[PDB]
C-alpha cells in the first residue's frame, strides 16, 4: 500500500520573488510491479500543466518515490489557496488526495531585534551575533544575514518556539571571524515574514551599537 | 478575489456520536442561494453528489463536506467525524477572538470522573466531574491540539480525540487609509478606518473609533467608517490611528499610528 | 483597422510580492463598424484565459478605447518572459502580433546612503531626511520610506538621472515633524530593485545617527 | 500490530536532583482482545521490579496505549547503562526489545554567554533577556532562570540545534517587566549539562552589563 | 570649489513638493581622498524670488563631521 506525504513551500521561497516556490507531493512505498504514477494537480480544484514530475527514486527498502514539484507564484500562496496532489496508481484501490494551504491565523508583526555579544566572546577568535525575533504569527519565517549588501553563510536560526503570549519567537546566530567585528563593519539582520510591511525588516547591527558611555562633562564658571 | 462559501454547523461540536444529527448551513452572504446546492460530500475516494433545494443539509454521515452554491466555487471543507468511541472532545468547528468556547467533552452514555483537559500534550486544567472546559475570551495564547481524558467506571481511563483550536480574526487589522495624508490647510480629508471583515463575521456591525495622538475625535464610536473631517489646521496634524470592535466591544484592534501633515 | 500599443507594468507592481503587476495593452482608432474586439496572450507562446478587458470607452475622436489587462506572476517577468498581445479586429485583414519583455541589460546593485539632515534645518519646523539611491540599473526602481515598521506617506522621489558612469540615480525626500526627529525615532530608506540581494534593501536612520555615542562636553555658567 | 517506543528521561530531570528521571516505555495498538502486557524490565542485564506500570488507557480510536514508567537515578543514566524494555504482546508470537540509552560521543563543555535586551526593546512593556549556549554536546540540556534565589517561569528555550561546527546551540529568553529590569535587579541563567564541571554554570546579567564605564565627572568650579 | 566653478555633478529635474512647491537636488562627485582633504565647497541657487537673486551655503569636511564632541553650550 502506497502512502503520500505532501510538503508545504518553505517559507523562505514563499516571500521573496527572486525565488521561486513549490509545493512537492512524495509517493512512497511504491512496489516494482506499478513504475507508472499519473500527477493530477489542483490548484483551489481546477486543473494545472506546469506541474514537472521528478523522475523516479530507487530506494534501500525496495519500494520507490516518486516526487511531483508544481511552480506557484506567490501572491496565491500567501492568500490561502489550497492545492490537492492526485495520485493514479493501479495498485491504488481508489486515488488518494490531499490538500495543503498556508495556515489561516491573524498576522503578528515579528518586531526584530538584534543583540550585540557579550564581553565574554571576545576572548574567542569568533563573536556570535544574535538577532532575537519575538511575536508573530503563524510560525512562516525565514532570517537571512548580510553585510555590505552581500549573503553571510555561517548563520544558524532555531525553529520557531511558541511564546507564552502564543506568537512564535525565533533566534538567529551569526559566527563571525571576530576581527570583522571588531573593525566597522555592518551587519544587518534580514527578516521575511507574512505580516509585516513589504513582507521584509532590515535591522543592523554593528560594534558601535548602543555604547552608552557618557564621560558627561559638566564644566562650571 | 475568494467567493468562496462557507458551512456553519449546528450543534456547533465538529465531532458528534453515531446518535446524533447535524446542520450543515451553506451560507453565502453575497451570492444568496436559496436552493440548489451542490454538497460534494467525500469519504473514502468518493464524490457523493447530494444536490437540495435549500440551504440546510441535515445530516449523520461522517466525512469530509462542502457546498456549491449558484455562480460560486465550491465551499471550504469541513471534516465531520461521527465516532462512536467512548469519550469524544467536542470543539467548535471555527473559534474567532473574543469567542466565548466551551470545549466540551462527553462520554458515550456514560458518567466520566476526574476528567482533566490537555492542550499541547501537557496538563490545562482539572474538572472534577465536569464535562465543560470555559474559555472566557479565546484569543492567540489559546491555540494547538487539546484532548480530555476521563476515568471510566472501572474499565479504563479514557483520552479523546485531538481538536485543534485556530483562532481566527474577525477582521483585517485596521489600516487608517486617509484620503490625503498631506492635505493642504483649510481642506476636507476623509480619514477611512479601512477594514476587511472576515465573512464568518459579515452580519456583525463594526464601530470605528478615530483617534488624534491621544484624543478620541468624533463622539466615541460610530457605524460610518469615513470619519469626513471639513478643516485641518497646524493645530491638528499628529499621528491619526482608528479602532475597531464588534459589538460588545470584546475585540478591539488598533490600526497603525501614521501620521499626518498639513501643509501650508 | 486599430492599432495597438503597449505599457510594460511598472516597477512597484513588479517588486514587491505585495502588490500585482497588470501588464496594459492601449488599443485605439478602433472603428464604429467593427468595435468588438478579440484579445490573446501568450506566454512564451501559450493561450492563457485570466486575462481580463477594461470596457471600451470612446474618447472625444469618436473611437473605441479597449485596453487588455493580465496578471502576472512576479518571477516570470523577472526572469524574462516574453509576453504577446494579440489584437484580432474584421478591419485589419491579419492579427497584429507585438512581443513585450523584460528590458535586458546587465544589473548593477544600487548603493544606498541615507543621509541625515543638516543642523541648519533644525529650528525649521519640518525635517527634511534624504535618501541618496545611486548606481544603479535599470531605472526600474521604487523607494518607499518606513518608521517602525510602517510605512511614511509625506515623501517625494525624484525621478531617475542618468549618471556619469552610466548608471543612473534618484533621491527620496522626507517631511517630518521636528519633534518626532527630537524624538530620537527610527526612519528607514526602503528601495527596491532587480539588482540588489533579495531585491530590497532598508537602509536605515535615526536621530544623531552619524554622531559617534561617546561623551558630550557641557559648559554652563 | 502494537508497536512500542522507549522514551528516554528529559534532560531536565536527568541532570537534577529534586526532580526524578523517568524512562517511559509506552506500547500503541493493543486491541481489546489481546489487552494483557506485561513488561520486562532490564536495566543492563537484569530485571527489575522498581517499574510501576499506568493503567491500560483506551484512545480515541478504541485501541489501548499503556505506559511504564521506570524511575531511575542519575549516575545509571549519565554512565549510559543500556535500559531496556521487552514488551509481551499475544500478536507478535514474541516479545520485542527495546533499547535505548544516553547518547555516546565525546562530551564537550557548553560555553554559556548572557545578552542584554536591545535599547530598542527598552520602550516597550515587557523586556526580554537571552542566554545564549554555544557548543555543547550533547544536546541534553536544561537551562533555568534565576533572579535571587527563586526561579523565573516567564522563560522559554528554543530546542538544541545544531551547530556548524558539530556541536549543538540553543538560546533562552526570559520575559520580564521593564520595571523589575531598569532598577537593576539581577538575572542569572543557570545551564545544567553533563560535561559542564559540577554539571552547572551560572552567568550573571543585570543593567550595567553592556555599560563599560559610565563618568558623570562635572567641574563645579 | 574655492571659488571656481567645477563640472563633474548631475542634478535632478525639480519635482513638486507636498505644498505645491518645488525641490530638486544635485550630487557633486569627488575623489574620496580629495574629499578627505578638507576642502570646501558650495551649492549655488540662482533662483527669481531670492534676495539680491542668489544665495550661498558652503559645507565640507569640517562642517558635516559627526563632531562626536559636541561642544554644546547652555545658557
Ligand atoms: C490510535 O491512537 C493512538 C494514540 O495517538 C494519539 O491520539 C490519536 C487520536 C492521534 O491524535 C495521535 O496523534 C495521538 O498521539 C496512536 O498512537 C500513536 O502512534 C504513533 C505512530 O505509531 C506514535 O508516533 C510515534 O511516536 C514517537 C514520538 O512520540 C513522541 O511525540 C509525539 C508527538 O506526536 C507524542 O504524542 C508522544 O507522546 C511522544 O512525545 C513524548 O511523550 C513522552 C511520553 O509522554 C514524553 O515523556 C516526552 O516528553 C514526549 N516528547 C515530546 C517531544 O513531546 C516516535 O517513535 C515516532 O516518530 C512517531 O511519532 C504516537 O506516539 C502514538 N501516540 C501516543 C499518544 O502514544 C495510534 O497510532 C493510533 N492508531 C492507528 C492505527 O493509527
Ligand atoms: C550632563 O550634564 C549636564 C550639565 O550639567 C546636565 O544637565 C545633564 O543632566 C547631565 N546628563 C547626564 C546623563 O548625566
Ligand atoms: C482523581 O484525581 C485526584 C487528584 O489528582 C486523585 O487523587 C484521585 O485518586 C483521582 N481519582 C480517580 C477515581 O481517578
Ligand atoms: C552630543 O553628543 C552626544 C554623544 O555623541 C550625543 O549623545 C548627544 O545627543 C549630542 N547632542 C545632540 C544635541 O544631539
Ligand atoms: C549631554 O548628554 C546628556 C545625555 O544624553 C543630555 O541629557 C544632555 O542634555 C547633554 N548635554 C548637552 C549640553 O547637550
Ligand atoms: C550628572 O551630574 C550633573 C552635575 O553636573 C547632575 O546635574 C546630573 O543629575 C547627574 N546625572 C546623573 C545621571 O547622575
Amino acid at each position: 500500500g502506497p502512502s503520500v506525504f505532501l510538503f508545504p513551500p518553505k517559507p523562505k521561497d514563499t516571500l521573496m520573488i527572486s525565488r521561486t516556490p513549490e509545493v512537492t507531493c512524495v509517493v512512497v512505498d511504491v512496489s516494482h510491479e506499478d513504475p507508472e504514477v499519473k500527477f493530477n494537480w489542483y490548484v483551489d480544484g481546477v486543473e494545472v500543466h506546469n506541474a514537472k514530475t521528478k523522475p523516479r527514486e530507487e530506494q534501500y527498502n525496495s519500494t520507490y518515490r516518486v516526487v511531483s514539484v508544481l511552480t506557484v507564484c506567490h501572491q496565491d500562496w500567501l492568500n490561502g489557496k489550497e492545492y490537492k496532489c492526485k495520485v493514479s496508481n493501479k495498485a491504488l484501490p481508489a486515488p488518494i488526495e490531499k490538500t495543503i494551504s498556508k495556515a489561516k491565523g491573524q498576522p503578528r508583526e515579528p518586531q526584530v531585534y538584534t543583540l550585540p555579544p557579550s564581553r565574554d566572546e571576545l576572548t574567542k577568535n569568533q563573536v556570535s551575533l544574535t538577532c532575537l525575533v519575538k511575536g508573530f504569527y503563524p510560525s512562516d519565517i525565514a532570517v537571512e544575514w548580510e553585510s555590505n549588501g552581500q549573503p553571510e553563510n555561517n548563520y544558524k536560526t532555531t525553529p520557531p518556539v511558541l511564546d507564552s503570549d502564543g506568537s512564535f519567537f525565533l533566534y538567529s546566530k551569526l559566527t563571525v571571524d571576530k576581527s570583522r567585528w571588531q573593525q566597522g563593519n555592518v551587519f544587518s539582520c534580514s527578516v521575511m515574514h507574512e505580516a509585516l510591511h513589504n513582507h521584509y525588516t532590515q535591522k543592523s547591527l554593528d560594534k558601535s551599537t548602543g555604547k552608552p558611555t557618557l564621560y558627561n562633562v559638566s564644566l562650571i564658571m | 478575489r475568494t467567493p468562496r462559501p462557507i458551512i456553519f454547523l449546528q450543534p456547533p461540536w465538529t465531532t458528534v456520536f453515531q446518535g446524533e444529527r447535524v446542520t450543515l448551513t451553506c451560507k453565502g452572504f453575497r451570492f444568496y442561494s436559496p436552493q440548489k446546492t451542490k454538497w460534494y460530500h467525500r469519504y473514502l475516494g468518493k464524490e457523493i453528489l447530494r444536490e437540495t433545494p435549500d440551504n440546510i443539509l441535515e445530516v449523520q454521515e461522517s466525512g469530509e463536506y462542502r457546498c456549491q452554491a449558484q455562480g460560486s466555487p465550491l465551499s471550504s471543507p469541513v471534516h465531520l467525524d461521527f465516532s462512536s468511541a467512548s469519550l469524544i472532545l467536542q470543539a467548535p468547528l471555527s473559534v474567532f477572538e473574543g469567542d466565548s468556547v466551551v470545549l466540551r467533552c462527553r462520554a458515550k452514555a456514560e458518567v466520566t470522573l476526574n476528567n482533566t483537559i490537555y492542550k499541547n500534550d501537557n496538563v490545562l486544567a482539572f474538572l472534577n466531574k465536569r464535562t465543560d472546559f470555559h474559555i472566557p475570551h479565546a484569543c492567540l495564547k489559546d491555540n494547538g491540539a487539546y484532548r480530555c481524558t476521563g476515568y471510566k467506571e472501572s474499565c479504563c481511563p479514557v483520552s479523546s480525540n485531538t481538536v485543534k483550536i485556530q483562532v481566527q480574526e474577525p477582521f483585517t487589522r485596521p489600516v487608517l487609509r486617509a484620503s490625503s495624508f498631506q492635505p493642504i490647510s483649510g481642506n476636507p480629508v476623509t480619514l477611512t478606518c479601512e477594514t476587511q471583515l472576515s465573512l464568518e463575521r459579515s452580519d456583525v456591525p463594526l464601530r470605528f473609533r478615530f483617534f488624534r495622538d491621544d484624543q478620541t475625535l468624533g463622539l466615541g464610536w460610530s457605524l460610518s467608517p469615513n470619519f469626513q473631517i471639513t478643516a485641518m489646521w497646524s493645530k491638528d496634524s499628529g499621528f491619526y490611528w482608528c479602532k475597531a470592535a464588534t459589538m460588545p466591544y470584546s475585540v478591539i484592534s488598533d490600526s497603525p499610528r501614521s501620521w499626518i501633515q498639513v501643509q501650508i
